[PDB]
RNA sequence: ACGGAAGGGCACCACCAGGAGUGGAGCCUGCGGCUUAAUUUGACCAACACGGGGAAACUCACCAGGUCCAGACACAAUAAGGAUUGACAGAUUGAGAGCUCUUUCUUGAUUUUGUGGGUGGUGGUGCAUGGCCGUUCUUAGUUGGUGGAGUGAUUUGUCUGCUUAAUUGCGAUAACGAACGAGACCUUAACCUACUAAAUAGUGGUGCUAGCAUUUGCUGGUUAUCCACUUCUUAGAGGGACUAUCGGUUUCAAGCCGAUGGAAGUUUGAGGCAAUAACAGGUCUGUGAUGCCCUUAGACGUUCUGGGCCGCACGCGCGCUACACUGACGGAGCCAGCGAGUCUAACCUUGGCCGAGAGGUCUUGGUAAUCUUGUGAAACUCCGUCGUGCUGGGGAUAGAGCAUUGUAAUUAUUGCUCUUCAACGAGGAAUUCCUAGUAAGCGCAAGUCAUCAGCUUGCGUUGAUUACGUCCCUGCCCUUUGUACACACC
């Protein structure tokens, strides 16, 4: 499936906690500001994590979101 | 003689002077002092 | 100028000159690729856009690496993207997108290369997934 | 003045980059010619064997493999720069042989 | 089964490394030394 | 005391445990296929797929 | 040739490994390079012991004149100890405090035998953080499995060392799902 | 923990819709059975082309025989007129075996003899073990800190329900925050008119050019012949996908489903790695791993000859070849990839000549992206012969001859030539594998190798059918539940 684990979802968490003020709802420059705002240590879980934050953001603007 | 070419060929396996590593099929003997 | 076309292994590397519809497959022309039921799989590429619609270039296609239906494949990819290519650098990109509409709308993996490769076998069994027959008692 | 032909080879990419790259620079301080690195196809020394030291289990096969790499660059230098130079390609585990 | 009796208290050919102590066995026509 | 073995499996043994049999002959080896299996990583052989 | 020189170099490697691992257990070895924890039972009597080694690996290679966080070594040295006599657990707690407390993160110790004369029971001793299956246990994961041969039986011993990645010094130096963000 | 207790869920090692089959035929091979001097032995989902086990010698552990000590080392003796060693000429044996004898030479503190002690064993014990695998597991499960519930052992967290391949996540919620596992990771396979560098890779243009046509163009060779380049090839660093975007369905989300674009949208495809653990699962016949027992000088050690493992009233499994016209047979087209291949030397073999062929031969290149090799593979495609026949399908069985491998082909190793040409008219009850470059058909390389594939490990050529679901069957997991079990149903 395409299910995203805990250390997606929990990064993109405090990725957004306090970078909201920060990288937009679109994946290219969202993972650009990541490379630059976070310790990844492998380009696919990099692009695993900008996504879920992109998901997370572009929901942002339909309600609020638990967590 | 047939003892001396191999005391020599060197430089009775247990009295001593007579260490005997295996490793691998190839009987390293080394003597003590 | 340059374009190379893949079916599973094989690979046709297209030249396209200004020339004088000359299309070369082997050495031999286009009329004798001989799988001689898929001959006509080698006119899509020119028979889509406009039958003969073009006296102008030359298209010589060289192919080495898979099979027959492979190779047939690769040189009717080859020739397409050459097509693409040369119309996209010397003539105008709005004829190169024109005629890729076409291309694109009758795809057949004339302009992307089929993504199908050999799946590795695996022990216990002929084939990747097939496995040896087993018996209980 | 001589041509050679130095050929790295070695399992471990990392230090034969260390001496690929290595001996561009220390022909390029000394501003030679060459013919760029050229990098032979790797060989994969694939080879399967059976898991099981006996005969028992399900039938499960193991292969291994020590993937070798090599390299070649040729150039032309004096016979001091020819031996300063195959004395500084010493890395552990890269084999160089120099031709001439 | 080589028992060498006890052989109590006591010529020579070619392959002169044979000291002049290789004498022959007397049975007959043994022109074939102890050595060869 | 002693007749031919310069080939077939008695020619050869496992230069660590001399086992004539699984022998790996491959390469240069000369190693057991079981031997081989416990001294693969020190030689250089690895596992990634 | 040089595939079959390199498999044959690689093999030479495995004869030195083993060699040296017969021969200077009790001086502490714990791998070619040599590397020991100790590198004076080695050198001996001023080169006495050391020269001896390189004449016998040089009369047997073929050769002409001239041409703490060991897993290896923490199994070998409980091995010794339990060879010398000491409770299995209380040697195993050792080990595994020592390499605990000098910087690795992690660590696992079975002894497996027959301890006293029974159904042969494996006992595990395990302190820290230990990382399985994956790429990192071969970055950073050392182990050494030893028999010991007592009276009774032989006994195995495994030993499994995970080092701090943070002090990598070489390579990797997080865990691939090991994520820290600023701000 | 177990249950001949139950409920949910999952899986082409389960099913549904199907494909290929297997079981029906001949043969290959393994197992059993029977025989044998021996037909060595382990193994009974997770044994039965499995021990890498394709056994002529060796392997070998089996049997009929024959050798030999490779029995050290404190010794006690034999030993300084000699302890012991070997042996030609003949009996003797398969043996040019001094095994032993007919028998008289030789050497010379190495032995030989007995107390004592050792070494080796494919001898036993895998129910004494290590290590390694296999299975549970193509499964998702396991565990702290703080808090909550219990006097307590313990429990919750770790779950009703949706979702996922997944204890994956959402979510409900005395839990919150986490850790191992899963994932992430690594390897490989897809792409990149981007960087980098390439007569060990390839491409054009100049001369070297033979044809064809001759307004200069088609195919071309030009392996020391000219320059430029990196699209194809190669391999380093990077890029790229994260289900992107848009809609529908989502309880409120996790996600799922369509379309667009994309190289790639099912974990992107395939693997490697694989937690706490349980097995009296297999392996002492891998180990100079090893406890105990046994054997150790007429040996169960080692070695030589020969035979056996292959033996045939029969049963079983994995398979190869077929039953044919979608085919056989001939010419013709000439289409891969994974690899391997010799310096103390005979490995991969290109190119000539001979033979019908296997094969022989004189060479050559290759220690290798350089030569085999462009592995000019096979299936397949074209045209013809066959005409529907137990037939020209099938090649089982057997006869004769030639070579190769090997000290040695008899019980045919294999290859080649000719010849009789068996069953088989598509397979009963049952039963196996599998969802896309996958099934199936096809052959090639590698391993086992001096020789030998019907075996296995990988590889590519051709490329479908049906399905996108489910708990009817089987297997497994979780939960609940009962227990007089706790060494835990042996
Ligand atoms: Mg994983
Ligand atoms: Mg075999
Ligand atoms: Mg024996
Ligand atoms: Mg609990
Ligand atoms: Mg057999
Ligand atoms: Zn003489
Ligand atoms: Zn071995």
């Amino acid at each position: 499936g395409r299910v995203r684990t805990k250390t997606v979802k929990r990064a993109s968490k405090a990725l957004i906690e306090r970078y909201y003020p920060k990288l937009t709802l679109d994946f290219q420059t969202n993972k650009r500001l990541c490379d630059e705002i976070a310790t990844i240590q492998s380009k696919r879980l990099r692009n695993k994590i900008a996504g879920y934050t992109t998901h997370l953001m572009k929901r942002i603007q339909k309600g609020p979101v638990r967590g | 003689e047939d003892r001396n070419k191999i005391h020599q060929y060197l430089f009775l396996t247990s009295k001593g002077y007579v260490k005997t590593q295996f490793s691998w099929q190839y009987y390293y003997y080394t003597l003590t002092e | 100028v340059q374009t190379f076309g893949k079916k599973k292994s094989a690979t046709a590397v297209a030249h396209v000159k200004a020339g004088k519809g000359l299309i070369k497959v082997n050495g031999s022309p286009i009329t004798l690729v001989e799988p001689e039921i898929l001959r006509f799989k080698v006119y899509e590429p020119l028979l889509l856009v406009g039958l003969d619609k073009f006296s102008n270039i030359d298209i010589r296609v060289r192919v080495t690496g898979g099979g027959h239906v492979s190779q047939v494949y690769a040189i009717r990819q080859a020739i397409a993207k050459g097509l693409v290519a040369y119309h996209q650098k010397y003539v105008d990109e709005q004829s190169k997108n024109e005629l890729k509409k076409a291309f694109t709308s009758y795809d057949r993996t004339l302009l992307i290369a089929d993504s199908r490769r050999p799946e590795p076998k695996k022990f216990g069994g002929k084939g990747a997934r097939s496995r040896f027959q087993k018996s209980y008692r | 003045i001589i041509k050679i032909r130095i050929t790295l080879t070695s399992t471990k990419v990392k230090q034969l980059e260390n001496v690929s790259s290595n001996i561009v620079k220390n022909a390029e301080q000394h501003n030679l010619v060459k013919k760029g690195p050229v990098r032979l196809p790797t060989k994969v020394l694939k080879i399967s064997t059976r898991k099981t030291p006996n005969g028992e289990g399900s039938k499960t096969w193991e292969t291994y493999e020590m993937r070798i790499h090599k390299r070649y660059i040729d150039l032309e230098a004096p016979v001091q720069i020819v031996k300063r130079i195959t004395q500084i390609t010493i890395e552990p585990g890269v084999d160089v042989e120099v031709v001439v | 089964k080589h028992k060498k009796v006890k052989l109590a208290v006591l010529r020579e050919c070619s392959n002169p490394t044979c000291g002049a102590g290789v004498f022959l066995a007397n049975h007959k026509d043994r022109l074939y030394c102890g050595k060869c | 005391f002693s007749h031919p073995r310069r080939y077939g499996k008695g020619s050869r043994q496992c230069r660590v445990c001399s086992s004539h049999t699984g022998l790996i002959r491959k390469y240069g080896l000369n190693i057991c296929r079981q031997c081989f299996r416990e001294k693969a990583n020190d030689i250089g052989f690895n596992k990634f797929r | 040739s040089k595939k079959r020189k390199l498999v044959a170099d690689g093999v030479f490697y495995a004869e030195l490994n083993e060699f040296f691992t017969r021969e200077l257990a009790e001086e502490g070895y714990s791998g070619v390079e040599i590397r020991a924890t100790r590198t004076q039972d080695v050198l001996g009597e001023n080169g006495r012991r050391i020269n001896e080694l390189t004449l016998l690996v040089q009369k047997r290679f073929k050769y002409a004149p001239g041409t703490g966080l060991s897993a290896v070594a923490q199994a070998e040295s409980m091995k010794f100890k339990l060879l010398n006599g000491l409770a299995i657990r209380r040697a195993a707690y050792g080990v595994v405090r020592y390499v605990m407390e000098s910087g690795a993160k992690g660590c696992e110790v079975v002894v497996s035998g027959k301890l006293r004369a029974a159904r042969a029971k494996a006992m595990k001793f395990a302190d820290g953080f230990l990382i399985h299956s994956g790429q990192p246990v071969n970055d950073f994961i050392d182990t050494a499995t030893r028999h010991v041969l007592m009276r009774q039986g032989v006994l195995g011993i495994k030993v499994k060392i995970m080092r701090d990645p943070a002090k990598s010094r070489t390579g990797p130096k997080a865990l691939p799902d090991a994520v820290t963000i600023i701000e």
